[PDB]
């Protein structure tokens, strides 16, 4: 049984939304 | 991997004949696997009459079609054919055998001899 | 749409025997499934061969068969007294199975 | 529907197929072939896998 109940934000995303593009260990290297 | 029938040997004209096949050794629940009847009128060849399958498809003569239904009971290895409106020279005796596919029909039951009168 | 075969066959034993079943349509398609059987009466029917030239268990080697076009045949070789028996065939059309009209054997002596 | 018959020459039969995909990845396998393992030795040449 279900029961029945202002615009958007902007924000900053700097540097976020990065990760790891594959499953390999590398170290000091430039990819 | 035997077959057995059973029923009545003697029908009256335009009544209903019943028989019953029971079976084992194996069972017709598998795939490939099904149960169906042939007769034998006297001094004629083998007359294909029903055939259902382990999923309950029910295939019959297409000249009989109209006359035959064929049911199952998997819990007791019973295989039933009914055929209606008997006519006096619906005389033959009756097989209850294994469907497959390679193989048409084999472990034939001795069958069992009706006579409408 | 029906299968023929020859009303009897015959020969001494020890001689070779050749029963045939042709179709009369092409309502067979492919005719690869042809089956015979052996008829004794009083006994419920045997099958002897099968795809058409495949032996089931319980079969003796003397019998085996082979297909040219649409007509199958079956071969009993080294014939024995006790090979006396009514031989059927048996295939498949588009929307049923069909038998043959039966082939009688006998064993001259 | 397939309407699949007996009668049917080949092409128009029914075929079972089953396919079978491989990852050949830098993760960590699983599913290995029926080999047997031997002793792991260090500080020396050897052919490994
Ligand atoms: C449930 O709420 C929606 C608004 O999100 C409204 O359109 C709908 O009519 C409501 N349903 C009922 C039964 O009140």
């Amino acid at each position: 049984q279900c029961v029945n109940l202002l615009p958007p934000a902007y924000t900053n995303s700097f540097t976020r939304g990065v990760y790891y593009p594959d499953k390999v260990f590398r170290s000091s290297v430039l990819h | 991997i035997t077959l057995k029938e059973s029923g009545p040997t003697l029908v009256k004209p335009t009544q209903t004949l019943t028989l019953t096949c029971t079976f084992s050794g194996f069972s017709v629940t598998t795939s490939g696997v099904g149960v169906g009847w042939i007769r034998q009128p006297p001094g004629k060849a083998l007359e294909y009459l029903a055939l259902i399958y382990w999923d309950d498809d029910k295939r019959y003569s297409t000249s009989l079609k109209s006359r035959l239904t064929i049911t199952k009971d998997t819990s007791k290895n019973q295989v039933v054919l009914t055929m209606t409106n008997m006519d006096p020279v619906d005389t033959a005796t009756y097989y209850c055998a294994r469907h497959t596919i390679p193989s048409i029909f084999d472990y034939w039951g001795q069958g069992i001899l009706v006579t409408v009168s | 749409p029906v299968l023929t075969q020859p009303a009897s066959v015959s020969g001494s034993p020890g001689q070779s025997i050749t029963i045939s079943c042709t179709a009369t349509s092409s309502d067979v398609g492919n005719y690869n499934y042809v089956s015979w059987y052996q008829h004794h009466p009083g006994k419920a029917p045997k099958l002897m061969i099968y795809e058409v030239s495949n032996r089931p268990s319980g079969v003796s080697n003397r019998f085996s068969g082979s297909k040219s076009g649409n007509t199958a045949s079956l071969t009993i070789s080294g014939l024995q007294a006790e090979d006396e028996a009514d031989y059927y065939c048996s295939s498949y059309t588009s929307s049923s199975l069909l038998f043959g009209g039966g082939t009688k054997l006998t064993v001259l002596g | 529907s397939y309407s699949f018959r007996p009668t049917y020459g080949v092409g128009h039969q029914p075929y079972r197929v089953v396919v079978l995909s491989f990852e050949l990845l830098h993760a960590p396998a699983t599913v290995c072939g029926p080999k047997k393992s031997t002793n792991l030795v260090k500080n020396k040449c050897v052919n490994f896998n």
